[PDB]
RNA sequence: UUGACCUCAAAUCAGGUAGGAAUACCCGCUGAACUUAAGCAUAUCAAUAAGCGGAGGAAAAGAAACCAACCGGGAUUGCCUUAGUAACGGCGAGUGAAGCGGCAAAAGCUCAAAUUUGAAAUCUGGCGUCUUCGACGUCCGAGUUGUAAUUUGAAGAAG
RNA sequence: GUUUCAAAGGCCUAAUUUUCUAGGCCACCAUCGAAAGGGAAUCCGGUUAAUAUUCCGGAACCUGGAUAUGGAUUCUUCAC
RNA sequence: AACGCAGCGAAUUGCGAUAUGUAUUGUGAAUUGCAGAUUUUCGUGAAUCAUCAAAUCUUUGAACGCACAUUGCGCCCUCUGGUAUUCCAGGGGGCAUGCCUGUUUGAGCGUCAUU
């Protein structure tokens, strides 16, 4: 079929012309081993489920009209950020420690400049394979960035 | 990996899973009576001067039919009515636009003595 | 902060990055369809600030349109008047060619209403171009008191008669000595000045 | 001859019947006024068919409206005729629907009486 | 013309029924200032298709 | 071997929606010649008739990338003036606005571009129940390549 | 423009003996166009004020459905 | 737009096999060229009356199963007849195109993780 040869032919077409350094940073992906021990760490501190958002907010009923305490109780949360504006805002103020970028994002230009920025203030930052390995541990379709600020000790 | 073998040079579109279908809401609400009845399909009997004289002799009745009527309809129609069994049924449409429907009926049943009966003779 | 960033980076049309991008892109537009319908935007950072919102009523669609004047299209060019209007291959068309690019959609898909367009690639044939859609009939944006007025019935075709960003420019719909000619209304300032105004005592 | 009033405390089975009986005179009559110069007769009966068929078309839909009350979706005959223009256009919720930051406005500061 | 269409002849079949003169009862009616059938046909001076 | 994602399909799938009519007035495209110049070619008739697309009881326009050079006015629309004037034109025939001034009527406003990030707070459909132009609860989906709240330059935000 | 730089379908047998599921083969393609071209099968005699290869009497024939009687075939068989 | 419908109408005026109309409401005794009733005339009611919110609405037409100088030719579900899942007829309900939102089957080393 017609849409067959579009994506082979796109394949081919992107190859055999020169591409810029800006674009060709991208090939320079995380291997296998490597990799796999990331997303051990990140499958710990991902966000809560939609069940577990309703089991707190009743403890939260509960704590409030019996005890009327907020910002201590249903302690503080040790979370994964993602949300690519989201996400540019804590690299901007020197804030995240880890950052992992996805491949393939359909226009380059949204994350094409993620690597200057992460450069000029000094941040550890990563890619990877698969939009949809970062969807996977954020209740996700695809996620295109995902980074880390807290952790425990 | 390891692709699907396969003979012919051709790519068709793959048959799917053609569901059927299964409403919310009827479109027509009320389903509608019978447009074509018993008494609509025959109207009235013929009594000129000609339809007599087949009465008496061909052992035929005359009617004068509505349009929109096979030859299938009006043998059911004449058989449910006045009771009889009808042998065959020929038809015409007159001039004037209106059907007339030349009808014989079987040797058990008179014509003369049913035609007494309906009204004229 | 993220489509700040692409707001600049889109500015800079001749560097090496863009000019790579430019000549990957206008190569598959050319394989699909003159019409056809787009998944995603292509310019994020450009549809939002036209009012694109990404949820179920908002559509886009990808559209080819051909470069070059008008023809005048008499046979043999024979007019038939005077040498005044002999002209034929240097005529040229009054509405833009995103005004051309807005109609054509709307005829396609007539259901949806047109909002805006804006400008993706050209090539020396053709340009192109991406015009977003609104759903009026969709129960969100119904409901939605921020996209509702959209469902009147007398945003019926802007893009026809001219009601949109591309339209009103080419009208030349603008405060200023400059527009004096068009401005209320070519035609309704004309109907004003050319008429004899009587009243019962002269 | 027949009265609509009296045709409406009726079961189903018993209109079935007098239509049925109705058709046979309107047959016997138009034999009638073959055999005859004039014949008004014929008027009357022909009225009382038309009668009987209101009646039992009323019934019906009246049954379809009782099963379908209190649901979403109904038939299309059913729904409010009214017209075109008004059926495509906006609601009194809708429109009325106003957003989030000018209910605020309204209530801060409405329009207040005053004289002189 | 012998081999002729059902659309054909639904229309010649109004054309003899609507040519007939003026019956005589309504002439005797209240107001009434009609006399004679204006629209008559013959076949001889004009034709219909 | 199994399950995702991205693009593209199919179905008499569930539910919706578009065409034509009329056209006095209204918004655009397209576009003549007779005529006038005592001839005729730019001009004129005319940014008009015929042709094509699209609306409503009105339409369009509209809250300044404005008008001014004053002691400065203050969204748009129309009427009286400006004016047969400043300009245009084989500077021939002919064409031709707008600012201020006096009235009728007056109403103002919304997004994008900032992180809710200590809790996508938001929304379509399905199924159920009610006081049914809707409201309440629940189950999939949409969506983090950005849906709510918050702010629009007259400001405005964070302390 | 009418088979094209389209993912363009409808024809047979069981399975199952709820009547819904399984077998399969095969594949550049709407639809209108002739009452003088192509084309499944009806003749004689009678009868009306006006109709007949079309009604009546008598003798035939085709296409599509159903189906059982006779005959033929069968120790090596789908006749001699 | 065609073709029909009045006790006696060709046209005009009305309506669609419920056919110069039916139901619902109001007024309170007509219609009238000639018939004919109906007794409905201290009434749940005459009428070519006014009114109009429930229905009917042939064949068409933007016109929608494919065609249309043809009342041409098909396909699906469903009940009833003739011995019948397949053939014949009858009654009822359906099958156009573009586009949007979702649902279910899928196609592609376009591409990610796991044996």
């Amino acid at each position: 079929p017609e849409y067959v040869r579009l994506q082979r032919q796109k394949k081919i077409l992107s190859i055999r012309l020169k591409v810029p350094p800006s674009i060709a940073q991208f090939q320079n992906t995380l291997d296998r081993n490597t990799a796999a021990e990331t997303f051990k760490l990140l499958k710990k501190y991902s966000p809560e489920t939609a069940a577990e958002k309703k089991e707190r907010l009743t403890k939260e009923a509960a704590a409030i009209a019996e005890g009327k305490t907020k910002q201590e109780a249903s302690p503080k949360p040790y979370v994964v950020k993602y949300g690519l504006n989201h996400v540019v805002s804590l690299i901007e103020n020197k804030k995240a420690k880890l950052v992992l970028i996805a491949n393939d994002v359909d226009p380059i230009e949204l994350v094409i400049f993620l690597p200057a920025l992460c450069k000029k203030m000094g941040v550890p930052y990563a890619i990877v394979k698969g939009k949809a390995r970062l969807g996977t541990l954020v209740n996700q379709k695809t996620s295109a960035v995902a980074a880390l600020t807290e952790v425990r000790e | 990996k390891a692709l699907k073998v396969r003979t012919s040079a051709s790519f068709r579109l793959p048959k799917t899973l053609k569901l059927a279908r299964s409403p919310k809401y009827a479109t027509k609400a009320v389903p509608h009576y019978n447009r074509l009845d018993s008494y609509k399909v025959i109207e009235q009997p013929i009594t000129s001067e000609t339809a007599m004289k087949k009465v008496e002799d061909g052992n035929t009745l005359v009617f004068k039919v509505s349009l929109k009527a096979n030859k299938y309809q009006i043998k059911k129609a004449v058989k449910e009515l006045y009771e009889v069994d009808v042998l065959s049924v020929n038809t015409l449409v007159r001039p004037n636009g209106t059907k007339k429907a030349y009808v014989r009926l079987t040797a058990d049943f008179d014509a003369l003595d049913i035609a007494n009966r309906i009204g004229y003779i | 902060g993220a489509y700040k960033y692409l707001e600049e980076l889109q500015r800079k049309k001749q560097s090496d990055v863009l000019r790579f991008l430019q000549r990957v892109r206008v190569w598959e537009y050319r394989q699909k369809n003159v019409i056809h319908r787009a998944s995603r935007p292509t310019r994020p950072d450009k549809a939002r600030r036209l009012g694109y919102k990404a949820k179920q009523g908002f559509v886009i669609y990808r559209v080819r349109v051909r470069r070059g004047n008008r023809k005048r299209p008499v046979s043999k060019g024979a007019t038939y008047g005077k040498p005044t209007n002999q002209g034929v291959n240097q005529l040229k068309y009054q509405r833009s060619l995103r005004a051309t690019a807005e109609e054509r959609v709307g005829r396609r898909a007539a259901n949806l209403r047109v909002l805006n367009s804006y400008w993706i690639n050209q090539d020396s044939t053709y340009k192109y171009f991406e015009v977003i859609l609104v759903d009026p009939s969709h129960k969100a944006i119904r409901r939605d008191a921020k996209y509702n007025w959209i469902c009147n019935p007398v945003h019926k075709h802007r893009e026809a008669r001219g009601l949109t960003a591309t339209g009103k420019k080419s009208r030349g719909i603008n405060k200023g000595h400059k527009f004096h000619n068009t401005q209320a209304g070519r035609r309704k300032t004309w109907k004003r000045q050319n008429t004899l105004s009587l009243w019962r005592y002269r | 001859g027949i009265k609509a009033y009296e045709l409406r405390t009726k079961s189903k089975d018993q209109l079935e019947q007098q239509l049925v009986e109705l058709k046979k005179e309107l047959a016997e009559l138009k034999v009638q006024k073959l055999s005859r110069p004039s014949l008004p007769k014929i008027n009357t009966v022909r009225k009382n068919i038309a009668r009987v068929l209101t009646v039992i078309s009323q019934n019906q839909r009246q049954a379809v409206r009782e099963l379908y009350k209190g649901k979403k979706y109904q038939p299309k005959d059913l729904r409010a005729k009214k017209t075109r223009a008004l059926r495509r256009a906006l609601t009194k919720f809708e429109a009325s629907q106003v957003t989030e930051k000018q209910r605020k406005k309204q209530i801060a500061f409405p329009q207040r009486k005053y004289a002189i | 013309a012998a081999q002729k269409s059902f659309r054909i002849k639904q229309k010649m079949a109004k054309a003899k029924k609507q040519n007939r003169p003026l019956p005589q009862w309504i002439r005797l009616r209240t107001n009434n200032t009609i006399r004679y059938n204006a629209k008559r046909r013959n076949w001889r001076r004009t034709k219909m298709n």
